[PDB]
């Protein structure tokens, strides 16, 4: 069985192209088709993480979790011969992405889109207009701990821009630029000013986790009065209940929307495609996984 | 992997094989005073205040 | 484009293991059944034509499709004292992550051994656990913080399963084990023999014979570290569900302590709110597992469940509450 | 080289640098300045003679 996937190029790349590239033959990104020959516009995290449009984790997220993922072999002047993953076999890939996380062996590894900035994990092609946006391979530990602490960077911002008695910017940098996994500190680039009304990565996540947990007051109650005194013991202010004053109509609007914010927002706390290390070398940077 | 295993006996009764140390190369360590410190030995330990 | 190369070449691409033999009868073993009853060996003697016939150069697969992978390892040095070589060869080991950034000599744990770390921070288990483990103080430093980590109900994502044990290389003071990580646990020996997955008997119950319609074919070996009020213990699950339907099945199963730990202490901190979690170690045949036997000590013996013909796949850490 | 008066005479009897400490600059690892620095300036630590 082959696993070859043969993206040829258009226009051929320039020198320095092949030398950004040449530099990162070691990192995976997502493909198109699981097909023997390509071209370069299906390629990786480019059409969905562009420059026009919003970009968004959510669909971002979705992409991954679509489509297959392919490590790549070599970079030629006019070729990027790559090999996708399959779960029945073990593959050798490398830590050469550009925030620097340093894996350990047995490790889960997750690979989520980029939100280090578009510009870390990128390589603007001039020959061909496309943006190969490589996503990025970290250890599930340090994943969702950069999920939560850049979900309470935007929130936390979008909390100053919106009043300025409310939060620090000496407390919201010290607490959440820190990630701290096995000893190994980390420093994060964070967007310090985001922009209103959206227009942003993460934006919506956080918006999303905001009219889940402003429903799921309205929807506790509901249930520990549908379903209970242990359940009505824990809480102590959210036992005030008004249940009768909304229209069921509503309500169950509301119940419904809290229900599918909550599902995709849970869904995607799990981190999409997991790979799964055995033995991280980081004498030579290698770490062998599988898909899991 | 290459692997290999070998099987050995003695067959003899006291010690068949010795072992001297012939020539000095260097004195490796410095015979100097250096004490190492009971607070990195003993580090959970401090005073009243 | 020639095709006369083409076929020759496809020709060598087409022709499949052999999916079916028709027996005309069973007694004369000819070439057609000895072809498919044929498997190639992962083992040869060094020589030319002895590597020539075994197939150790074939790319991919050796031959002179199916379904069998080789297993991918997981080789760890430790040291000689956490680790008690009279272990058995199939037991599932519990590596620690050390706060150590670079540490290259980590912390394993047997059950067996990880009994005392809970035991010694405040039946048969106890007298084997402290037997094959003479000295409490040399396990509860590998961990370095086990009562922080505890006290913030933490301790389920620093540990890792590894899977079980299949080589145990006896140096006398950094020991090399040599476990499967993920894949069908087979032994690496020259006399191969089957390995099976020793877990003792205590600190496992059977959650099929906790129920007491459907047979399926494979069955999955659940590990469960629960954060109880006398500390944690890892008791072992054995099921022939899915992790969707058996965290539903562990809600049920510790529902009872969900209320005995809300009426020994309140959780008036954040950290208390979370109770225990379940991982997966992976899959066997649910027919004919887990059969008892014991295992000998000089000391005693305690009972032990013997898991034949395992095929490793450890899964993450996921929460019961 | 101007030394205090109550410099030992034993520095001043064996083989050293006439400066205060000596130099171990070829002990500390290669191609680093830092620790190099400190194996030549840093007073907070002693030099490995004495």
């Amino acid at each position: 069985m082959d696993l070859k996937v043969v993206v040829s190029l258009s226009s051929r790349l320039y020198t320095d192209e092949i030398a950004k590239m040449q530099q990162r033959i070691g990192c995976i990104l997502p493909l198109a088709s699981t097909h023997g020959t390509q071209n370069v516009q299906g390629l990786g995290l480019g059409q969905v993480y562009s420059l026009e449009t919003v970009p968004d984790y959510v669909s971002m997220y979705n992409y991954l979790s679509d489509c297959t993922l392919a490590v790549l072999d070599e970079v030629s002047v006019d070729s990027l011969i790559l090999t996708k993953i399959v779960p029945g076999q073990t593959y050798a890939i490398k830590n050469k992405y550009q925030p620097f996380f340093q894996w350990h062996g047995t490790g889960s590894l997750s690979v989520m889109p980029p939100v280090f900035g578009r510009e870390h994990a990128t390589v603007k092609l001039e020959s061909n207009d496309v943006d190969i946006v490589f996503p990025m391979v970290l250890p599930t530990p340090i994943a969702e701990e950069v999920l939560q602490k850049i979900l309470l960077f935007n929130v936390y911002s979008r909390v100053v821009m919106q009043a300025p008695g409310n939060a620090d910017m000496l407390d919201v940098h010290m607490h959440l630029g820190s990630v701290s996994y096995l000893g190994h500190h980390y420093e994060l680039a964070l967007p310090e000013v985001p922009g209103p009304l959206g227009l942003a990565l993460l934006d919506n996540l956080s918006l999303y986790f905001c009219i889940m947990v402003t429903l799921l007051p309205r929807a506790s109650m509901r249930l520990v009065r549908g379903l209970n005194l242990f359940q009505e013991m824990v809480p102590d202010e959210i036992a005030r209940i008004d249940l009768d004053d909304l229209s069921v109509a509503d309500d169950l609007s509301r119940m419904r929307v809290m229900m599918t914010y909550l599902q995709s927002l849970a869904s995607l706390f799990n981190l999409g495609p997991r790979l799964a290390t055995a033995a991280y070398s980081q004498e030579t940077l290698t770490a062998t996984c599988w898909l899991r | 992997e290459v692997h290999h295993e070998m099987a050995s006996i003695d067959t003899g009764l006291s010690y068949s094989s010795t072992m001297t140390p012939a020539r000095v190369a260097a004195i490796t360590t410095d015979m100097g005073i250096h004490t190492q410190d009971f607070f990195s030995v003993f580090p959970a330990e401090a005073f009243g205040n | 484009v020639d095709r006369r190369r083409l076929q020759r070449r496809i020709a060598g691409l087409l022709p499949p293991p052999a999916r079916r033999l028709n027996i005309s009868r069973g007694s004369e073993f000819t070439r057609d059944v000895r072809g498919l009853v044929e498997e190639h060996a992962q083992a040869s003697s060094l020589s030319a034509a002895a590597v020539w016939r075994a197939g150790l150069l074939a790319p991919g697969e050796v031959a002179v499709w199916s379904g069998w992978r080789p297993p991918v390892f997981g080789d760890f040095l430790i040291h000689a004292s956490s680790f008690n070589n009279a272990e058995a060869t199939g037991t599932p080991l519990f590596q620690f992550k050390q706060s150590d950034p670079f540490s290259g000599v980590d912390a394993v744990f047997t059950p067996l051994s990880l009994f005392i770390l809970m035991n010694h921070g405040r039946g048969g288990l106890t007298r084997m656990a402290n037997l094959l483990y003479d000295s409490p103080a040399t396990l509860a430093d590998l961990v370095p913080d086990f009562g922080r980590l505890v006290a913030d109900r933490r301790f389920h994502n620093f540990i890792t399963p590894v899977g079980p044990l299949v080589e145990n290389i006896k140096s006398t003071y950094l020991n090399k084990i040599t476990t499967v990580v993920h894949g069908p646990v087979v032994s690496k020996a020259i006399p191969r023999s089957t390995v099976k997955v020793t877990v003792p008997q205590e600190a496992f119950v059977d959650l099929d014979a906790w129920l007491s319609q459907p047979c399926p074919a494979d069955a999955r070996l659940y590990v469960a570290l629960t954060y109880e009020e006398a500390g944690p213990r890892f008791t072992f699950f054995q099921s022939s569900r899915g992790h969707c339907q058996i965290m539903n099945i562990l809600r049920i199963y510790y529902s009872p302590s969900i209320m005995h730990r809300y009426a020994v202490v309140q959780p008036l901190h954040i950290e208390e709110l979370t109770f225990g979690a379940v991982a997966c170690l992976g899959t066997f045949s649910a027919t004919d597992g887990w059969r008892r036997s014991a295992f000998n000590y000089r000391g005693s013996s305690l009972p032990v469940v013997e898991i034949d013909s395992f095929y490793s796949n450890v899964s993450d850490w996921e929460v019961i509450l | 080289i101007v030394t205090p008066v109550t410099a030992d005479v034993a520095y001043f009897q064996k083989s050293n640098s006439p400066r205060g400490r000596a130099a171990c600059v070829v002990s500390c690892e290669n191609y680093n300045q830092e620790v190099a620095e400190g194996l030549i300036y840093d007073h907070s630590r002693p030099d490995a003679a004495y």
